[PDB]
């Protein structure tokens, strides 16, 4: 038998509160009753959804998320990191070196309009705009190693990210 | 109307000078905060005096629109010493229209407490040409700038005067000018006035000073 | 919004007095991209366009954004006669420019009184001394006041900032000090003043013992 295998949409692995979230539990099951099984931290939750979905992202929602079914092993992990704030980092991974355009994503709480923004980089500003947008780099430079935040402006008053440190 | 994107902002206000220093007046801290979701009012406080919250009691809303928003408003009624000692008093706003709680901290200035010096200077002469002389009274070397100035003529106060508030002095110190605006006769007839300085470094926190011909 | 800001600032008061002083309204122009960062600049003075009235700009990086600068000069009397400046700045990632006008205080003035108040006995203990000279009755709150006590530029003095009276002017004091033995063995002083009043925007007053 097959493991089941949880998928995540959208596919940031960390994300604010109120933030949407969808675990999918892809895989076959058997013709003769049908039903998933969702790990919270190797725990259960109400069991079915094919797709668990996480309607208003809070910080319990956070944790490792496994899934099975009727013809599949228990699934392989999935983490899911959840924070409280006005803006925050993503990326799908930050451990980063070669051949690869650095995805650096700035989002704000309830996706309020952020303008102004700037990407920094040991508490320099790397990168400014005037309105949201993502921060990616050309070409992968092992000149990318440390910590990130972004900030900018909801309205008019200002927010910041949680620092990351980009390994 | 008015788009909100963002954390309705908090303002927190200290208590009047007087109200803390005379031991028979309320001297209550404000927590105004505004920008309030007309679809999500209404707001839950926190006050933490120094450390330890305080539900009990001290506390006072009492909602009330605007420009084209709400604004609510958390009044705490303080401990005169408290105060007057350096209690922080701190207030935490919380509407379900923030990513959290907004948290602003406002406390009695820090530094050697100095007792003031009221002089009472009379009308410049070249002024007498005028038909409203200009009672002067300054106020200096003290700490902190909070304080409190009146007139007291004779049974009953004044209206008619103007003060500047305080001002560093080349000397850590503060001070400041309160001007008396008085009618060419009441002055020149020889009437008597009284600067009214209240101040916490003040031997009953009240001290006087009379200006005549 | 989202964008290049715009702060437009006035000519120094001091200098738009002393006509051997040249004001400048300054046009500041922050948050310009390394993208676009072409600013144009336009100003224009009571509705007409200045065009360059010798007008000046030129641009610096800080933040990780760019800061350009126009400056135009005002002519002293345009600027105190209450002319309006405007500054229009536009920028290619601006959906449409940015207005910005400055002008002169509103409304007739007040020329300033100014008197000399000696200090009082009751502070004749001390071993310093708080003279004081107070201007009321001026408008507007442009005001500027230093101390010429032996044709110097005395050290130790405060003043404060205009207040409010009831006229629609305002007033303000300035303690200056000096320790005991020079005023107390007799000298003079006199406080500055200057307004946009006084026969030539300046005028003293003395203040000694006797
Ligand atoms: C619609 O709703 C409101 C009101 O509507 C309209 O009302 C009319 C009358 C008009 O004048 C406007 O007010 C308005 O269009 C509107 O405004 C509200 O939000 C703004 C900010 O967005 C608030 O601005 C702050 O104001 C305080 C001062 O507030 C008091 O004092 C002023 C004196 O000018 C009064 O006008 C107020 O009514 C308040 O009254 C006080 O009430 C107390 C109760 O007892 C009393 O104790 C006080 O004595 C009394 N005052 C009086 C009447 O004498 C400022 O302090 C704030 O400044 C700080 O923040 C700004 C950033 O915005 C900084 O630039 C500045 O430096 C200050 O920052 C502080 O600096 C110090 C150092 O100096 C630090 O120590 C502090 O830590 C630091 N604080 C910070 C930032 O952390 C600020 O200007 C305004 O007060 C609000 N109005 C109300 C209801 O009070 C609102 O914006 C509008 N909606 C929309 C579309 O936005
Ligand atoms: C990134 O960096 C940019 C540059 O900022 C840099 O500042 C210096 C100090 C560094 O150390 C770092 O701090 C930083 O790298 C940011 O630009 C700033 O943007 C903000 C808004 O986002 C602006 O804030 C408003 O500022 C105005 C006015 O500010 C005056 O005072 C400050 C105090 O330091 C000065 O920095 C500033 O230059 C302004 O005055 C000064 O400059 C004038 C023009 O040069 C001088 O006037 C001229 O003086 C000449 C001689 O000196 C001559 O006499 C001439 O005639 C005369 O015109 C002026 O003399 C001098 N100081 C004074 C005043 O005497 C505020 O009014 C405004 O306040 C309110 O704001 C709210 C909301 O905006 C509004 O509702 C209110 O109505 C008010 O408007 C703001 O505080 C700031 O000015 C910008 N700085 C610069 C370079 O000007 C940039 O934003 C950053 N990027 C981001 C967004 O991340």
């Amino acid at each position: 038998l097959p493991k089941a295998v949880v998928f995540l949409e959208p596919q940031w692995y960390s994300v604010l509160e109120k933030d949407s979230v969808t675990l999918k539990c892809q895989g076959a099951y058997s013709p003769e009753d049908n039903s998933t099984q969702w790990f919270h931290n190797e725990s259960l939750i109400s069991s079915q959804a094919s797709s668990y979905f996480i309607d208003a992202a809070t910080v319990n929602d956070s944790g490792e998320y496994r899934c099975q079914t009727n013809l599949s092993t228990l699934s392989d992990p999935v983490q899911l990191e959840v924070h409280i704030g006005w803006l925050l980092l993503q990326a799908p991974r930050w451990v980063f070196k070669e051949e690869d355009p650095i995805h650096l994503r700035c989002h704000s709480w309830k996706n309020t309009a952020l303008h102004k923004v700037t990407y920094l980089q040991n508490g320099k500003d790397r990168k400014y705009f005037h309105h949201n947008s993502d921060f990616h780099i050309p070409k992968a430079t092992l000149k990318d190693s440390g910590s990130y935040f972004c900030r900018g402006l909801v309205g008019s008053k200002n927010v910041s990210s949680e620092t990351v440190n980009i390994t | 109307a008015p788009e909100l994107l963002g954390g309705p902002s908090v303002f927190l206000f200290p208590p009047k000078p007087k109200d803390t220093l005379m031991i028979s007046r309320t001297p209550e801290v404000t927590c105004v905060v505004v920008d309030v979701s007309h679809e999500d009012p209404e707001v839950k406080f926190n006050w933490y005096v120094d450390g330890v919250e305080v539900h009990n009691a001290k506390t006072k809303p009492r909602e009330e629109q605007y420009n084209s928003t709400y604004r609510v408003v958390s009044v705490l009624t303080v401990l005169h010493q408290d105060w007057l000692n350096g209690k922080e008093y701190k207030c935490k706003v919380s509407n379900k229209a923030l990513p959290a709680p907004i948290e602003k901290t406002i406390s009695k200035a820090k530094g050697q407490p100095r007792e003031p010096q009221v002089y009472t200077l009379p009308p410049s002469r070249e002024e007498m040409t005028k038909n409203q002389v200009s009672l002067t009274c300054l106020v200096k070397g003290f700490y902190p700038s909070d304080i409190a100035v009146e007139w007291e003529s004779n049974g009953q106060p004044e209206n008619n005067y103007k003060t500047t508030p305080p001002v560093l002095d080349s000397d850590g110190s503060f001070f400041l000018y309160s001007k008396l605006t008085v009618d060419k006769s009441r002055w020149q007839q020889g009437n008597v006035f009284s600067c009214s300085v209240m101040h916490e470094a003040l031997h009953n926190h009240y001290t006087q000073k009379s200006l005549s011909l």
